């Protein structure tokens, strides 16, 4: 008797460089883009990926150095070799980077920035100022500052562009 | 920022930026994205009268947090 | 006994030391400049308010470079 | 007179019962055909939980070395008439029957098995209405409910269903340490030539601060704990369906034998009284 | 013997170094200014107290600064 | 022969010299303030306790300054 | 006695110290593409901005210098 | 010939090169500090820990300019 | 009375101090290759780029020693 | 012709220039003290361990002082 | 009246400064070589890259401090 | 006319600039332990070889500190 | 008129300048090692590349060391 692991069943494993081995020249980057156990890109060549980490924004290009980003409330942009750019909005999460040529950006939640609108987040935004004066506790207090950063970002990103 | 001071955890923390992101979608999309955040769980124990004892271990809702 | 000098030529060595104290004025908007760099990368829509910071600070410098400076040509024209 | 008025009744109730499963069976199959959009999607999200927590050990070892609790969060449906994973389930958890076994089940019919054949291994489990996405909030309670049931615990081992295919589903589990014995490997893996595929991974997290550490840990158990539901959903639907074929040839078959017993007993019936009424 | 002598132009010299110190207190001015724009990268909420704090520091920095230019326009001027 | 010499000027340069142990207190100062901010911005709740351990940081700092512009200032009246 | 002293070789010795201010100001340099660098690596897509302001910072320290050079060519030529 | 000559004034020119000590001493108690902030923005519930630790630095690092301050004194009182 | 004197040596001890010039330039140097190996190892693909940047920064330093040079050159050969 | 002199006051600037080199020795205790308070926030655990060795580099930092100091007294009793 | 003074031993002093050049050139190389292990911790399969720039950087760097022994060597043999 | 001056105490000058060369080797074992105490907060697994390393790189700064002293003492006696 | 002089203690100064020379040389080797533990820290099974690379700066430092005490010993022997 001996279960298996749910990691068997998964075949696209993590490819990790070894350390004494040659350098590569690489000019594109499989990203893959997962929200909620479930992905918009599969390991898809881009030439950059632009994501906003909490200390600062972070540009990724081929070859960047094995890391690890915990993302905040941000856009993040996609822009291909072709000359198109993508542009998501996340809600948190993490991204792993590899040496090898790999880029692994897991969030809660990744939706489309046309998919946001500008008067709802600025209602949204006046409800929630309002509710702050009236926070039943510290707790409260600091849900609603969450939750009125997380609108400043998603207005901040609709009014660049 | 000022969350952690007061215990509040990170998952909770990420539960209610993304039910704001929700929050901020537009009308037609967010009937699919609201169901990726509406809290549909709870916690119980069987007594003996039969009864399904709720449990207040951890909120369900965010308000609550 | 009693007996006094003039040596003229000092007038200029003071006024070469007084140059010294640029030396970490310059230095110091260096480190303005670089970290502004560094500033404005990790938040790229704050470059107007970080700028304007750091043509205080090289003012707030500049005005130290000035006072050497003006000890310097003070001592060298007189 | 009673026989042939009973055949027919019973005859009638199977009708009914038929009818009402297949209509069980056109609303399974919608729900099966919704939630099979899953399958394109997945096996991407958990490639570095696997670096996080993908470990070939031993199943004697980790279970006798640990002296503190060892949770377990079996996956169960609320509903019946899914198959037989709700027993495959239970007969692991009896296989690894100990002393510092605590159970935090998931689903009405966990608790309902879990409650009477462990009683004092049973603390409370948790229930989801199957209304909304099975998403990351249902994962971070069921681990905010898992570590407040036993903080100092050991492990924490989800058992689930995996949906392999339309036939075949297998179980799974996903092994979730504490996080200081979990510290300990990522720095020994760090330090040592030893776990050479998870070096990198390890150095590039000890690098960062600890609060991103711990984020880290408790995000990609949200993640294991979601991938685990979602599978045990489909693996649910697809046993829910076969079943449900199962049940209705059955019911065909006791509804052919019951019309083949009503044409013997009218035909009995009426030349016995024929017989003995006119001869 | 007794010889004493009175050098004038050595009053310059000193005047000089007295400027030298100038460029810590300068250089200093720019770490200030060099930490405050990343801060202000860091957590845009709090550019108001953090540039406070930093005006303080600078004034601090430069009561040092003009404590040593006494000593450098003193003897300048005797 | 048993020749003496007494110069009057050189309190000046000596002076000067001392003035110059106020270029790495300033400087420190600065760097003080500094990390002051980013502290700050890394852990924004405690904008009064580090405000205190920076203020007891440039009390000490300014003691030795102090130190060093009493002999700044007493070869000066010698 | 009164003994004016006119010391024809001390103009080169403060034109040598007004060239020690360079040292403060080629290090500032450095230090301001030093960053650049870690900036360009960072988000390289503002590169094209971020260059400009470290000409700014370029051309704000290399005018400081000018003003040393300056001292060290009217002592060399006076 | 040979004479025994004795200058009086350069004993200032010394204590003031002493008193150059205590520009490293001063920085090196600030770079303490500005630690201890990065280290009580960092882990906050040892603050009272490290801070012990800070003071203690302290009392070891002044200990050094006390000992530069000691010599000038020794100079500047004979 | 009205004492000329022209002290020949005195033009080497200047240009020894121009030379303390290039011990900024020198380091300022390093510190530009510094970040850019921390750079090329962030961002290895940007290498050509921040390659090019460094030079520039190198032949801007350069540039100051340059001068520095000159002053000795126009002062050893004086 | 040959001439010998013995200036008596020259021992001061020695043990001046022998005191200067205490900045360096407190910079780096400064520095030890400053990593200390960032690591033992980092890895509070072992706080005790890193404490003995930077004891230790006091021990070994400290020691160089002493032998400048010794010269000091070698020049300033003699 | 003009008094030439052809004094011998100050080749020697004048030496002895442009040796200090060299303080900042040994420096910088060391900044470089600890970058450049840094990189080869952040991207170990970039080694030959990095180790090629740092002895570029190590040869532009020894280049200046070659042109201060030149000066060295000049005044020392003059 | 030509002079053979011999003046008795200029070693002293000589024996102190020799020795202010330790406030490079105090501040360069500074670094070592700081780098030392952060790199065992790091990687506690490892801290005997880094201890090993340290301990190198230290007895080379003191070798380098021990030359210094050697050139001081020989001017001090010869 | 026409003079000439030759002063035979000069020859010890210059030689202290130059050992202020290694002060920038010992600095440096500490940082070189500094960094080489934090590599090894995080990078522990590349350990034996760093080392030897350490070493390769260590030496290129101690050329420039080199450099600097073969002046000394030539303006201290002769
Ligand atoms: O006092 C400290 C020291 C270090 N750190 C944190 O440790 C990590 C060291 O990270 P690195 O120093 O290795 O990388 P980096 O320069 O690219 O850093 P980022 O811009 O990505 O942040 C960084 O994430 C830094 O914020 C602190 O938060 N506080």
């Amino acid at each position: 008797h001996d279960l298996p692991e749910g990691f068997e069943f998964m075949e696209h494993k993590v490819v990790n460089k070894d350390i004494h081995a040659p350098h590569e020249n690489l000019e594109t980057l499989r990203l893959t883009l997962t929200r909620q156990d479930e992905f918009l890109l599969r390991e898809e060549p881009v030439k950059c990926v632009t994501v906003t980490g909490t200390n600062g924004e972070y540009g990724i290009y081929p070859g960047h150095a094995y890391k690890i980003v915990q993302l905040n409330p941000s856009p993040l942009t996609v822009e291909y070799t072709d000359g198109t750019t993508k542009k998501y909005f996340v809600s948190g999460g993490f991204a792993h980077i590899n040496n090898e040529g790999s880029c692994d950006v897991n969030t809660v939640e990744c939706t489309l920035l046309d998919d946001l609108d500008l008067a709802i987040a600025e209602k949204e935004l006046a409800a929630q100022q309002a509710a702050l004066g009236s926070a039943k506790d510290d707790k409260a207090k600091s849900v609603v500052e969450i939750r009125i950063s997380v609108i400043e970002a998603v207005i901040a990103a609709l009014k660049h562009h | 920022s000022s969350w952690r001071d007061h215990g509040i955890s990170y998952l909770k923390y990420l539960n209610v930026c993304t039910e704001t992101l929700h929050s901020t979608v537009k009308e037609s999309r967010r009937a699919k994205y609201e169901r990726w955040s509406k809290p549909c769980y709870t916690a119980q124990r069987p007594d003996g009268a039969g009864g399904q004892e709720t449990i207040d271990k951890v909120p369900i809702h965010t308000k609550d947090y | 006994s009693t007996v006094a000098i003039s040596v003229q030529g000092l007038h200029y060595v003071g006024t070469g030391l007084a140059a010294i104290a640029l030396a970490g004025v310059g230095l110091g908007i260096g480190t303005i400049f670089g970290n502004l760099l560094v500033a404005c990368a990790r938040q790229p829509n704050l470059t107007k308010m970080l700028f304007n910071y750091a043509i205080l600070g090289f003012a707030l410098t500049e005005a130290i470079g000035l006072f050497a400076l003006m000890l310097a040509f003070l001592m060298l024209f007189s | 007179s009673g026989k042939l008025r009973l055949y027919k009744e019973k005859l009638e109730g199977y009708n009914r019962f038929y009818s009402i499963v297949k209509t069980i069976k056109m609303v399974t199959l919608a729900k099966y055909r919704a939630a099979q959009g899953r399958i394109r999607t997945r096996d991407f999200s958990l490639r570095y939980t696997e670096l996080a927590f993908s470990k070939p050990q031993a199943s004697r070892d980790a279970v006798v070395a640990a002296k503190n609790a060892l949770v377990y969060i079996p996956i169960t449906t609320n509903r019946g008439s899914c198959g037989a994973l709700n027993s495959n389930i239970v007969r692991c958890i009896d296989s690894v029957v100990s002393s510092k076994m605590v159970l935090m089940p998931v689903g009405k019919r966990g608790i309902d098995s879990f409650s009477k054949l462990y009683p004092d291994e049973f603390r409370y489990g948790i229930i989801n209405d199957m209304k909304e996405s099975m998403h990351f909030g249902y994962a971070t309670f069921v681990i905010e409910n898992a570590y407040e049931v036993s903080k100092d615990a050991d492990r924490y081992q989800v058992i689930f269903n995996r949906f392999v295919s339309a036939g075949v589903q297998r179980n799974a589990v996903y092994n979730i340490p504490s996080y200081e014995k979990w510290k300990e490997d990522l720095a020994d893996a760090a330090s040592s030539d030893n776990q050479k595929n998870r070096y990198l991974f390890a150095n590039a997290l000890q690098n960062e601060e600890e609060q991103l550490i711990r984020d880290f840990f408790d995000f990609h158990a949200a993640l294991a704990v979601l991938n685990a539901v979602g599978e045990n959903e489909l693996s649910e639907q697809a046993a829910r369906l076969v079943a449900v074929e199962g049940q209705l040839t059955n019911i065909s078959s006791l509804q052919q034998r019951t019309s083949s017993l009503y044409n013997k007993t009218r035909q009995f019936g009426i030349t016995a009284a024929l017989i003995e009424i006119l001869s």
